[PDB]
């Protein structure tokens, strides 16, 4: 990786929303369960064709 | 605790003090040593570990060493840093 | 050719590589970060690791 | 003033100091670090630091 | 958070359970758990190195 | 890889900093100053000559 | 093996060349505005050198 940056969920400059959606991402990366949506997507489609 | 400690070379053992005068730790502590070469001889201080960890400011422990006799006259130096040069 | 110009490569070259071989005996800090991690990973690929 | 103590006047503090802080919410911040090993040690010299 | 401090700059990972009780910034880099091994001698098997 | 965690920046419950110091990391971070910090104190002496 | 991994190698003829090399040891009279050059430069592969 050549340089680094990430992604987000945009919410407004006010929002009493952003600290319980960062306290739920934190949840789901704890139990990795966006790791199983991300193979399911990229290794999904990712190994069907081995060469 | 002034102790002698002459000759051509020699080692300063790391901390000394159980057997000269076996003082107790809880009570501050301090032992000068004399350094004689042979005649017609200069010294040179090398030192092979040193680290006075408990802080690195000097109101509580160090170590010093003074040129010529155990006056005050003029300190070669008093070191502190992590670190110890050559004198 | 082989003894001029030579290319030795590693055994394992994976984190799965670790797992269903049974002759490298890795290891891990005691009960730090890794071992939490370790524990409760249910991805499986490994708790045959933390077995 | 006088011949000896000089310039006793009145404004050398003014009635409503302009230079007034009501407020102590930031002051020397406390930062904060360990002794890790890549991360913050101890810096290598011979004589003193402060 | 008795607040006799502030910021503390220092390797802190970011991790469910403090989160509750602190406050982080935004991660100024990333990390993982990797594996570590001695890369391998040139010393062949001598068996039959034919 | 296997997961991620990030190293942060601490800040009692509350405090206005979060917003004021995050904006700089991100400065910092997208100026191009932070891969050079990172790499005058993670590089070392390098690789030696093994050729 | 031995003639043509002799005649292939490259003794040093210059300060980069010397720079990539690492066994033989490097040095300068100290503080005899040499090594300060090295001190105070801006470019690159002094600045290893005198890392
Ligand atoms: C006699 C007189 O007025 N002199 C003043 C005095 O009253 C005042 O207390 C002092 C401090 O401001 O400065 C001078």
């Amino acid at each position: 990786l050549i340089d680094s940056k990430g992604y987000g969920v945009g919410t407004p400059m006010g929002s009493p929303y952003r600290d319980k959606i960062t306290i739920a991402i934190l949840q789901l990366q704890e139990e990795g369960k966006l790791h199983m949506m991300k193979e399911k997507w990229w290794r999904g489609n990712g190994c069907p064709e081995e060469e | 605790c002034q102790f002698e400690l002459s000759g051509a070379d020699g080692i300063v053992r790391s901390s000394q003090v159980e057997q000269e005068e076996k003082t107790k730790p809880g009570q501050a502590v301090d032992c000068i040593w004399t350094i004689k070469a042979t005649p017609k001889a200069k010294i040179y201080l090398r030192f092979l570990d040193y680290q006075m960890e408990h802080s690195n400011e000097c109101k509580r422990n160090f170590v010093a060493v003074y040129d010529g006799s155990s006056a005050i006259e003029n300190l070669k130096a008093k070191f502190c840093s992590t670190v110890a040069n050559d004198v | 050719a082989f003894l001029t110009v030579e290319r030795m490569e590693s055994p394992i070259d994976s984190a799965d590589d670790l797992a269903k071989q049974t002759k490298i005996e890795y290891g891990a800090v005691e009960d730090g970060a890794t071992m939490t991690f370790f524990k409760k990973s249910k991805i499986s690929t490994y708790d045959k690791m933390w077995a | 003033w006088d011949p000896a103590s000089g310039l006793n006047m009145t404004e050398s503090q003014k009635g409503k100091p302009a230079n007034i802080t009501d407020s102590l919410s930031n002051r020397s911040l406390i930062v904060t670090t360990i002794l890790e090993e890549p991360y913050v040690l101890f810096k290598k010299s011979d004589k003193p630091l402060y | 958070i008795d607040h006799k401090a502030d910021l503390a700059v220092a390797p802190l990972a970011i991790t469910y359970v403090r989160e509750k009780v602190i406050d982080f910034s935004k991660p100024f880099m990333t990390l993982g758990i990797s594996i570590l091994y001695r890369k391998p001698n040139g010393t062949n098997p001598g068996v039959f190195s034919f």
